[PDB]
């Protein structure tokens, strides 16, 4: 089921920039797949894989890194999919969110990593855009997320407004083996300013 | 499944009849709660002379144990107007001053700061000097005499001033190139602007800033944190209270 | 030509609250249009339409394991000031206001693996002398039968019953308007698996919205921490 | 009879911006009719209808030899707090205020004789490390190519590129509302002339005016000399 | 601009009951409905609607026994200040006020046994130097024969009869608005029974009740208790 987080997507160019914005098209901004890493027993409940968008991982986004890469600001949304590869006989619980300026990152800020939720969110993080994966029922989240931030557009060298926060409720029982957890990325309505000069 | 009452299948639930209206959801209304005098911060005057430094009215990310400061918290950007509540209360012998006028000048988000006394009033030998900043200018400057004073106070609205079209109460990135430890949760111009309270008191008293949003716009929720501990399990916190069993 | 005016005694007083607005020395200021979206207007809406996950003992969720029966596995007393209802949005929110009104929806939602299933008794059991110890003794009340695979999910509405219009948010030593009872969650069976040295145990995941007749009102200060 | 009237506290106060009169105790003056030409309502339509030369290391403009290439002939930080566009009308109309918005025109005027002819590359750098310190490095960026014995003029504009709906008029250290990046120039050739002995270089003027799109709002009071 | 505008002298004052509200602090409370039966709006309603008993030598009744004849049985002086009119409500309630209009109706209810039987006769005697002391002395009067056995309940209006349009609730010695007369009550003849030995004596209840044209005005403040 797809999940619209707090409205859809649109292509207007930003309203604080009078020169010339370039519209990325699908075929350029493509969609890139990526292991965000390996659920275990071992963990427990609050615990949250961190997954600012993008950041840490631009270097791995081919056609629309090198694109993003020569231009100073980008409008664009995201279209992603967190996927679990378990057993049915395996027992457990994520809540997958998509967060709007998350922060708490003790500054290794932009980088993909996990930490230990405070409780109190935890327990509210469904307070923001998300959906379950109860292991018992499905295997995927879908959730799309408009641009979104203070001004009209950013850079995404300082700023990642959207966060996805894998976090678990329910710790992993059942086969022994581990769940890796799988997510796919494709920027959309991507518009981009202002070209940068040639690296020499 | 089954859906309603009495049968006691599995999946069947019972029949609720939902309670009618009352209150009608008025006082839960974010701009409502909003608008309204909160004491927050409190501040010390500054002398006359010198070059003082001017304080930023930024009322965002306290952790203050304080019904503005959570609920403030509540939300990912803040849109509001302002309005100020400036009181002066002694902290020593009330007839220490006998004139005491203050001098109160706001500045908008963004305006230069650099001050020193400048302006120089004359008379019968004694002269008396106020920042180059304070005098009644370009910005609203607000004088107010402690001395007789009914109420120790000023008050006055102003608008919101910040170049972001929303207040970020939350930034995941930096406000500067450079990324410093500093800059982090930070934006430039995420506030309301900045006041100066100048005046000959400065000892003898401080001042109680309230602050009032009028026409306040929150997007994106939050979690709310607690405010309270967690009691034991299958138990009820219990506070003192106006109804309480005598 | 002097108009004629008596100066009210509570003068030149302060009154934090009052309706009406302070001189502006700042005008005409035009603001930036602001797009932006998700913008809320009434926190009891954003109450209503999110699910917050209850602290059972500091985990969000009960457990049932294959030796359960009788006792109950998951109890509070129906009061926003409940443990069980600590971290979440609709106790936090309500510590800003004095009194409520309403339902609260709970919905269980069973994270036993596939191979997994047992049924629950989930019972809303009103101010009483005591609180029932035991599943027979609580089926008398009004009760609902979870048999999970039939739905892995479950929503029951605790619903509010008093002489009072409105019941107090902030509880203390029992009386009519601090407390309306319990809700208590029982093993109806104990849990079956494909294998009990591969699964032995299930959880079973508790939240909490603000029911469709649900409200607050009475916005009160934060007194001392507790 | 006499109105129940209540005294706010801020009561006997100053407040010097005040959207009010004071009272009037010299009534009835006619005034003389004031043809006279020029009367100008908004500082924005003269900053707008009018240009200013910059102050490239004191003087008007900048020179080019018949000695060039490569690096900048012109440089200067999108600011109005930037050197360059000190003396001119449009920053020191900034002054007055905390923020700016739009674009600014710039014109150059190539002043060398007609005999003398050279082509020069302009360009916009956003934001980035390091500025360009080459006309290769430069020439990926948002640029025009001003063949001089075209046209002796020639007109580009700054963009407005940022986040924010308004930058700051007075800078600082490196901010994200502080600086809009840099305009270069740079000579795609160097100056040619019928007789170096009589014409080796060639100066171009540098004028600025307010694009269509700018704005300047927030009125503030002149801090401390600087 | 600013609204010339002159202190009347007694400004600052308090002025306990002005025709005018203060400053409201916390608005928007809707209340909850409040249907609950028997809402009073006016205390005359309930005054004139409803009756009490009086205290005669505190008892609520005066007695006839097979001995009585000449002396009055009943006697009150027709004031609020009455003795007799004691515990009522309408006297009660007029403590409240100082001046009162309009008549008063009484209401005797023989409860002797059905086996007994006696007539009276109830005089009302306009102020006068003495009070009668014998019925054929009063029987001059204003007054109605009460045959019991006919009614066993009997109505008696005590009429308003003085030049001024108000008198005093609370009386004191003897003035011309203080006292409008007294109320007396006589045996025509006395209690004859079926046996004398088992009913030698009946006692007559006496009721008051606001008259139709009643009313109470100026509202009083509480003196010494006495």
């Amino acid at each position: 089921g797809t999940t619209y987080c707090y409205s859809k997507p649109d292509g207007r160019p930003p309203s604080t920039v009078s020169d010339p914005v370039t519209r990325l098209g699908p075929t350029l901004s493509r969609h890139y797949t990526f292991k965000v890493g390996e659920w275990p027993h071992s963990q427990s409940h609050g615990h949250a894989w961190i997954c600012p968008l993008p950041s840490d991982k631009l270097k791995k986004m081919g056609s629309f890194h090198e694109v993003v890469k020569a231009h100073h600001l980008v409008k664009n949304g995201w279209d992603v999919v967190v996927q679990v590869n378990a057993s049915f006989a395996h027992s457990g619980a994520l809540c997958v969110a998509a967060v709007p300026e998350y922060e708490h990152t003790h500054e290794k800020a932009l980088k993909w990593s996990e930490l230990e939720e405070p409780a109190y969110t935890y327990q509210q993080l469904s307070v923001f855009p998300h959906q379950l994966l109860n292991l018992r029922t499905n295997s995927s989240v879908h959730l799309v997320m408009p641009y979104i931030g203070p001004g009209p557009t950013t850079n995404l060298t300082l700023h990642n407004p959207w966060t996805i926060v894998i976090l678990i409720l329910s710790e992993l029982t059942g086969p022994g083996q581990t769940v890796p957890v799988t997510m796919s990325v494709a920027p959309i309505d991507a518009m981009v300013n202002g070209p940068l000069p040639n690296p020499e | 499944v089954t859906n309603v009452g009495e049968d006691g299948e599995p999946g069947e639930t019972e029949p609720r009849h939902a309670l009618s209206p009352v209150d009608m959801h008025v006082h839960t209304d974010v701009s409502f709660l909003l608008d309204r005098f909160f004491d927050v911060e409190t501040l010390e005057l500054s002398n006359l002379t010198g070059s003082p430094a001017t304080h930023v009215l930024d009322p965002f990310g306290s952790t203050a144990q304080l019904a503005w400061a959570r609920l403030l918290n509540t939300c990912t950007y803040f849109f509001s107007d302002l309005e100020l509540s400036i009181q002066f209360k002694f902290t020593t012998t009330p007839s220490s001053v006998g004139e005491g006028f203050v001098w109160v000048k706001w500045f908008p988000v963004g305006a230069p700061t650099k001050t020193t006394d400048a302006w120089q009033l004359e008379g019968g030998g004694n002269s008396v000097r106020i920042q180059q900043l304070a005098v009644a200018g370009m910005s609203p400057t607000v004088v107010f005499k402690i001395a007789g004073s009914r109420s120790q106070a000023c008050g006055f609205s102003v608008p919101y001033t910040s170049m972001w079209r929303v207040v970020p109460v939350f930034y995941n990135g930096w406000g500067a190139p450079t990324k410093e430890k500093a800059t982090y949760n930070w934006l430039p111009g995420a506030h309301f602007g900045s006041i100066l309270l100048t005046s000959d008191a400065h000892d003898k008293g401080g001042c109680y800033l309230r602050y009032r949003f009028p026409r306040a716009n929150m997007y994106c929720p939050r979690p709310i944190p607690p405010a309270f501990t967690r009691p034991a399990d299958k138990t009820r916190h219990k506070f003192p209270t106006n109804i309480n069993k005598q | 030509a002097p108009i004629r005016v008596v100066s009210v005694p509570e003068s030149d007083s302060f009154m934090s609250s009052v309706p009406d607005n302070s001189t502006p020395l700042y005008p005409k200021v035009v603001v930036p249009p602001r797009q932006v979206p998700g913008r809320f207007t009434n926190f009891i809406d954003v109450a209503k339409q999110t699910y917050s996950f209850c602290s059972i003992s500091g985990k969000p969720y009960f457990e049932v394991t294959n030796t359960s029966g009788d006792e109950p596995l998951f109890q509070m007393d129906v009061s926003l000031s409940a443990a069980e209802l600590h971290g979440t949005y609709v106790a936090s929110l309500s510590s800003f206001f004095a009194q409520y009104r309403g339902s609260l929806n709970f919905n269980f939602i069973f994270t036993g693996a596939a191979a997994t299933k047992a049924k629950f008794l989930v019972a809303f059991v009103p101010p009483h002398s005591a609180a029932p110890k035991t599943r027979d003794e609580a089926m008398a009340c009004i009760h609902a039968v979870w048999d999970v695979g039939l739905n892995s999910a479950f929503s029951f509405n605790v619903p509010y019953s008093s002489p009072a219009d409105f019941m107090a948010v902030y509880s203390a030593e029992a009386t009519v308007v601090n407390v309306s009872g319990w809700l208590q969650v029982y093993a109806l069976t104990a849990l079956t698996s494909t294998d009990i040295a591969v699964n032995s145990k299930g959880r079973v995941l508790v939240a909490v919205s603000a029911g469709p007749d649900f409200s607050l009102r009475h916005p009160v200060d934060l007194p001392d921490k507790q």
